[PDB]
């Protein structure tokens, strides 16, 4: 029924915080724990009045989750929860995987099977982390993989930040990120992923801002993650389960990775403006200007996409809206796939902060889906790799913590057929 | 008249040097000449006292005299100097003499 | 983390007074007093130079290494001379002769192990460390030869910790000592093969940089020194702060060393205006790439311009656009994909720090790699064997127990090390 | 039903902000979109409490459009339908058309395939350019151009604002108006026509006053637009679509221009004198001095007029006002046309600014019609044009933006068979 | 849209201070004070002129080029002076003699890449630029030379962006100067070759239009300057307002200039009533036409009536009917349809702003493009021959390294560019 979560790495914490903060928003219960089953499949009802978290959080730095338990929320996760390396970071996978990384990982698994256990009949694990960094790679890169055994009976969604297709930061970052894909790739259930830069397009384009501070990326995806478990998670008109993803979501072993995207992104100050059609969301989901992720469109042609509504919406307005869809034929769908739309509807509409820059619709369409379109977004991020690995770069920096020619070379081979798998199961009939 | 020169710095292949005017009524000899070259070329990178002696295009020999300097030529400033040889200074066009080259009607 | 300055020499050491002058203010430490931090933040982290004994008394963790006293009687008997505990200043009241030789093999070598000593008692004071800061110059005794000195030992002690290296290079138009070339070359070859960051500031890039990027008309040494300091809290202290994106050390190291010589780096500091009128506040962040990129501004004597780079870190601390800032050092990438150097797709390691220096809206320090730096070493090189070649001041080294191999050696090896640092600029 | 709108150049802005006006000033919508289908068909109801427009707006100098999100109507529009591009305006056509107007039109067209669908089975779109400019001749020639193409099953009819016959402003005017009449020409449905200096004479001789702002011309267009769109999209006694125009108003394929007329243009102040009969009104129609346009039917035989009656008429008033005419002979109809009166009644009288200049009768009537008259306008103004060209004035302006000795000498080559046109389809039995 | 002001040499200088005397009150900026603006239109359109770093400073984005200290330092030393920041200042404390050549390709030579690396600052400043407004005499070294140069270079930059000139043609009767026809001549020269829109003011066709347009009887420099810029505000900025038919530069350019000479203007300022009494308030507007269309009152040396026009611009700034003005004009048309050639159907270029200059009901600046300035590159090209035939003062050109085929090849040039120009007047 429950899905724990680990968020990993700065980000992936920062991304949580935020995630997190949108969660208690629209369910009544103060920073403080206290509210005055349904969405018991994130929160545990410990003592006779809070409602205690239901995740964790690994960084090797204090800094940023000791921020956390600083400003209000400070009450909300358990002061055992928020897991630490007082040591270091370290922007380079290996160190954070092997090295590093290491001598943390059991005391995180702990919470991972202290809390795993406490619940009742989960469902898995919600993964926070951010492709590119040092514990947000390498680390989780062994979390996952510890959990594929531990529970291999169960979903391992995890959702990523993955590389800025231009505006990355980490001098290294494909280092870091063809490294996290390889080995969470064979642990994996389904991953979803968020691209930081296409997100941006998004706060200039549709919502108008050239002062987006990384507390607004965080409240966005803080919004497409509520659409995923908090809202399905809870009663609709036509549930879909975690383990539905998957199933409905991924053709084929790869932990395919579908991207998400949402349909009402307006400012607030547009706020009065008369509201959109039911039709006008459905549509902008097909526009490669809306999907937090720079894999626009090019050609990747969708193969599964899980239409989650929420708010007031008629199942024939949406069995309707998604016909006109699937007859646009310049959508066009994978071959081998008749029907690829898993239509989730909800009720509750969703919640936006009381005061950030969302708009606050009284519907919304968070679409996830897998195309053949990352077939690119992996591409143009595998070749960075080559460059540098061409000339081993940043390599003594990883050789040097408990890696080697191997790990490297034997992950690039390893995405190579990723290139060639997302390649495969399209363009082709 | 006087004598227009293209200096150029030894060791630059980047700077296209400097257009300099030379004559007995401006310097009275090369160390004069060398003199002003020094503020006009001041360097501490190409040139580490800013100029001292003056090259060949090529640098197989040193100016002493102004009456070895030709009206359209080009010169390297040298304090050693060692030299690279730096040429460079390529490519510029020969119009800082002249221009050679004209409009035509295209 | 942690780290353990070293104030070898006196230069290295009269520095030490402004690193410690400034560091101190950028964490609320006053001479003897505690944290009077006009914030919070400047405390979570402070450790990475202090201890803590009494309560209000967090004594800076360095080593005052210096064989002629009058020095540190001077670092000792003035301002924020009094926080240093006495246990630090490891001196050596024999002749501080002004030779490589007389520091590193006969004279030095004495006081070396009443160094060590020190260097493992604040070593092993707590928690983890990170590596030591090296502050001197390499044109004497107690700078080139037995700080050189001091690292090899540090660097045979804790192989795993890092070395960042701030040398004074030998400033090319006039050299303040004769020798010069002697005490550096045989020190920059110490460097190559031990510390594993090196920051080379030259005296007269900084006058440059510090009489018309300052319109400063009397830039005493004082100065000088302020100025180098700032850049090396940004570096170190500054990522020991939070950040979109925090690097500290090892990122820094590695993500700008290619290949393990150890390469040095050029530091360049980012708000550099004229105090009252210059306050023009041009700080939105494409001020401070245009500032940092350019020739000038540059504490090395060579030009960027005049060889590509390997790595870049700009190490910002203030609150910017993680959009602005990934931004900007893009087209400044595009711009000069002249040099830049190819092979590294991305060059730049952007980093982004919180805090700003105390008094400032927002900074950014420069750490680059340039091939630049070829035209520097090869400088040092000719003025060694133009001189070598008749022996000049060499009695002084011989007569000292030194050895007429020792110095071909260092030449060679940092000789060869320009040669190497082309192998990329082309 | 509805028949969308795109204001082009400066002045078609301002002649938009216009015609704009008199509208929600008579459907009782006050400057912040809210009144207290009919008129749907240029005006959807965001919702919602408010009205916002049905047209867009495209200038390449910001000062014009700005003037509008400045004063009260400001809250009429969407912040985003008002197109500009900050760079150039250019007072030559090539400039607006090809180089710089190029980059905007796609963004243009979006908001009028936004705009477009939208709606609901549409008709049209009323455009407005000032053929002598710019971004109005230049500019538009590519967007109705794009248009043809993308929806050339609809109306297309413009309502332009062609050249001053002596009182011209542009220094090249003519070569700005004998290129956007020829890129046009194969493109639009109806164009009508109002003559910015033969409605100064009405301003001088039929409302006296010496002192007429752009704002009155504006209020003027503002008013027989008014009769076109809005009244008649508007139930009445003999409705008329805009198809019906172009059907019952052009008698060939060129984008013929029928001229616009307005019968009672009478000064407030007089606004108390005994009203005017059926029959006068009727009869004014018939006055070279009252026609919005310098083509005083100095021959030109009408072949076809579409009078647009509004407020209280009796089908027999003017099925005996206009038979009176039928016979009046001086008004010589083309031959090979029969009858050629489409009586349009409406219902609902004219609507006049509440203190402007203009009377405010209980019944008008904007007659337009095609009359072989324009045989001259065009004329005279295609020797202008010869004139300048006879020795390429201000070619290098064009030339050097994109354009050839080709685009010019063949557009006039272009009008001449206009010239021809226009002469052949009368003139002749 | 944007553009930057350029103050070559004394003149063009001293003019600056006018025309940012000017200007700032027609946009409300008090020396370094911010926009106090009557009104809040006078500031959605600035950025043409100004640029924003505090927040109550806009400074003007102008430069401020010359060869001579002691007048940049009494035009910063004086009211509004304080305003520029001082990297506009390219200063060149040479020896700014009296020379076309000093200035152009000895003295100047040297100063202009310390000029055209902030003429690129200003530039790359932000938003897009239109073009430069350059103000300077074509008779001494500052003006005609170094100015003349810093265009060359301008219109090699960025041959996209449009170039006014500001240019104080030689006035008759009496030379302030002796050469003059050198430094000019030589001038015009680079002018008919690189800007695109030059207006020539003569210093005595302003005392008249001064002394009897304005019963002023001590018409001092600083008035001319005044009136000068008055027209310079009414072209520019002024069209960067709003208006029932606005233009700017371009349409200024593309509607004025029918052959690419570049061609240059004469402009007239529209009331020029003496204060107290004359403020007849006969400004209607026939009024208006009546002043800008009469000889006098053409800033220019030439009298029109003494040669077609090609082009007109009364670029009014001012509420006014569409149709007086449209009117109007035409009348004028017909009226001396003698004089306004006849290939152009409809020579004048009505323009209509709407705010007009601050203190006033209604203006009108007149920009002419006449054949009857040919009347006085005849003049200035006259005065060359009769005094090159000699090679006068012609030493000191040559002896700064010049080309006795220079001057002919400018003469020439010029004195074609008077051939050309009756080929219309005809
Ligand atoms: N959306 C979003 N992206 C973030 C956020 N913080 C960081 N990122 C992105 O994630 C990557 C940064 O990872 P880091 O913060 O360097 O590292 P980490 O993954 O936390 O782990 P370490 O390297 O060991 O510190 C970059 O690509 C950032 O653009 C955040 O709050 N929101
Ligand atoms: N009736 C009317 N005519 C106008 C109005 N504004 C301008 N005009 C006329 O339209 C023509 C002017 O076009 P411009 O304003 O120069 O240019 P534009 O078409 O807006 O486009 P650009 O040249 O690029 O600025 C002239 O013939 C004017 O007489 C207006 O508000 N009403
Ligand atoms: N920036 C800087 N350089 C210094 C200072 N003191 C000496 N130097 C430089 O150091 C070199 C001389 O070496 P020195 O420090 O006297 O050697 P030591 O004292 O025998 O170890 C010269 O190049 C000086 O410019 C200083 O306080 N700041
Ligand atoms: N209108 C006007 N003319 C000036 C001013 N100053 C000098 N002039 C004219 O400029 C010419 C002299 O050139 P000058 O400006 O001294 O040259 P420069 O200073 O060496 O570049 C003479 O014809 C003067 O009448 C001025 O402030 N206003």
């Amino acid at each position: 029924r429950e899905c724990i979560s680990i968020h990993v790495g700065q980000a992936g914490v920062q991304i949580g915080n935020a995630c997190w903060e949108l969660y208690c928003l629209e369910h009544g219960i103060q920073p403080d724990g206290q509210m005055p089953d349904s969405f018991n499949t994130f929160f545990s009802e410990t003592g006779a009045g809070k409602h205690v978290p239901r995740a964790v959080f690994v960084d090797l730095e204090p800094t940023v989750i000791d921020e956390v338990r600083t400003g209000t929320y400070r009450q909300l996760f358990h002061p055992e929860q928020l897991i630490t390396g007082k040591e270091d970071a370290a922007n380079n996978y290996a160190r954070g995987h092997y090295t590093i990384g290491k001598e943390i990982i059991d005391l995180v698994l702990d919470r991972i099977r202290k809390l795993a256990d406490q619940c009742t009949g989960l469902q898995g694990f919600s993964v926070f982390h951010s492709f590119g960094g040092g514990t947000g790679s390498g680390f989780t890169s062994l979390l996952m993989e510890r959990l594929s055994v531990d529970y291999g009976k169960k979903s391992k969604l995890e959702f990523s930040i993955y590389p800025a297709p231009q505006v990355s930061t980490a001098v290294v970052e494909p280092y870091n990120s063809i490294l996290t894909t390889h080995t969470t790739l064979e642990h994996s259930d389904c991953a979803f992923m968020v691209d930081n830069e296409a997100i941006y397009d998004i706060c200039r384009r549709n919502l108008d801002i050239e002062r987006p501070t990384y507390t607004n990326l965080n409240r966005l995806i803080g919004q497409i993650v509520s659409s995923i478990t908090a809202s399905l998670r809870f009663d609709g008109a036509l549930n879909v389960d975690l383990t539905e993803f998957q199933t409905n979501l991924v053709p084929y072993p790869r932990g395919h990775f579908p991207l998400a995207t949402y349909a009402p992104v307006i400012s607030a100050e547009k706020a009065y403006h008369e509201q959109l059609s039911v039709a006008e969301i459905t549509n902008a989901c097909f526009e490669p200007a809306n999907q937090m992720v720079k894999c626009d469109p090019r050609h990747g042609k969708y193969m599964a996409c899980c239409l989650l509504y929420r708010g007031d919406v008629v199942p024939k307005d949406v069995n309707a809206a998604i016909a006109t869809i699937k007859t646009k034929r310049t959508i066009q769908f994978v071959d081998w796939c008749p029907t690829g739309f898993k239509v989730g509807i909800n009720y509750e509409p969703p919640t936006v902060v009381p005061g950030g820059d969302l708009a606050k619709v009284q519907r919304a369409v968070c679409m996830l889906s897998n195309t053949t379109a990352i077939a690119e977004a992996w591409a143009r991020l595998d070749h960075k790799f080559d460059l540098m690995y061409a000339k081993r770069a940043f390599v003594h920096w990883y050789v040097g913590e408990g890696m080697e020619e191997g790990e490297f070379s034997e992950a690039r081979e390893d995405m190579a057929a990723l290139e060639k798998d997302y390649e495969e199961v399209g363009v082709d009939s | 008249k006087a004598k227009k020169v293209r200096f150029y710095r030894n060791g630059d292949r980047y700077f296209k040097g400097i257009v300099y005017a030379v004559s007995s009524d401006r310097f009275r000899s090369f160390d004069a000449l060398l003199a002003d070259l020094t503020r006009s070329l001041s360097d501490n990178i190409n040139l580490p006292q800013g100029v001292r002696y003056i090259y060949t295009i090529d640098g197989s020999r040193k100016i002493g005299s102004m009456d070895e300097l030709e009206e359209g030529e080009s010169y390297v400033c040298s304090s050693d100097n060692f030299f690279k040889k730096v040429e460079y200074t390529k490519n510029v066009n020969p119009n800082w003499s002249v221009n050679v080259k004209t409009s035509a009607n295209m | 983390r942690e780290i353990v300055h070293i104030q070898a020499g006196q230069c290295g050491n009269q520095i030490g007074a402004k690193f410690w002058e400034v560091i101190s203010d950028e964490h609320g430490i006053d001479p003897t007093g505690s944290y009077h931090g006009d914030s919070d933040l400047q405390l979570e982290r402070i450790n990475v130079y202090y201890n803590e004994a009494a309560g209000n008394k967090y004594v800076p963790r360095a080593i005052l290494v210096d064989l002629e006293p009058g020095t540190m009687d001077s670092v000792r008997s003035g301002p924020f001379g009094q926080i240093f505990r006495p246990d630090n200043f490891v001196f050596g009241q024999s002749g501080a002769g002004n030779n490589w030789a007389k520091g590193h093999y006969t004279e030095g070598a004495e006081l070396v192990d009443s160094v060590l000593d020190v260097v493992r008692k604040e070593s092993e004071s707590c928690d983890c460390l990170q590596g030591f800061q090296l502050t001197h110059s390499l044109g004497g005794g107690t700078g080139s030869g037995m700080g050189t000195l001091l690292i090899s030992k540090i660097r045979e002690e804790y192989p795993d910790r890092i070395m960042n290296t701030f040398s004074v290079v030998p400033s090319p138009k006039v050299s303040d000592t004769v020798v010069e070339p002697y005490n550096a070359t045989l020190s920059v070859h110490q460097l190559v093969e031990n510390t594993d960051e090196t920051y080379c500031i030259d005296n007269e890039a900084l006058y440059d940089i510090c009489f018309r990027t300052l319109k400063l008309t009397t830039p005493t040494y004082g100065d000088l020194n302020h100025l180098v300091s700032a850049t090396m809290s940004g570096v170190t202290t500054c990522l020991r702060f939070p950040g979109q994106l925090n690097a500290d050390l090892r990122k820094l190291a590695v993500n700008m060393v290619p290949f393990p010589r150890l390469h040095f780096f050029m530091p360049g500091f980012a708000p550099l205006t004229s105090r009252g009128s210059q306050q023009y506040r041009a700080l939105t962040v494409p001020e401070l790439t245009q500032q940092m990129f350019d020739a000038k501004n540059m504490m090395a004597a060579c030009d960027p311009r005049h060889g590509r780079y390997l790595t870049v870190a700009a190490v910002f601390r203030g609150r910017m656009s993680m959009k602005e800032v990934d931004e900007q050092m893009l087209n400044v990438q595009n711009k000069n994909s002249s040099y830049f150097v190819e092979w590294i797709p991305n060059n730049v390691k952007t980093a982004v720090c919180d805090i700003p220096p105390r008094g400032l809206k927002m900074s950014a320090t420069f750490i680059g790699n340039s091939t630049a730096i070829q035209e520097l070493f090869k400088r040092i090189s000719e003025q060694f064997t133009a001189m070598f070649r008749r022996k000049a001041f060499l009695h002084w080294y011989t007569g000292e127990g030194m050895d007429e191999m020792e110095f071909t050696e260092a030449e060679s090896n940092m000789n060869d090390l320009v040669s190497e640092y082309q192998q990329y600029q082309d």
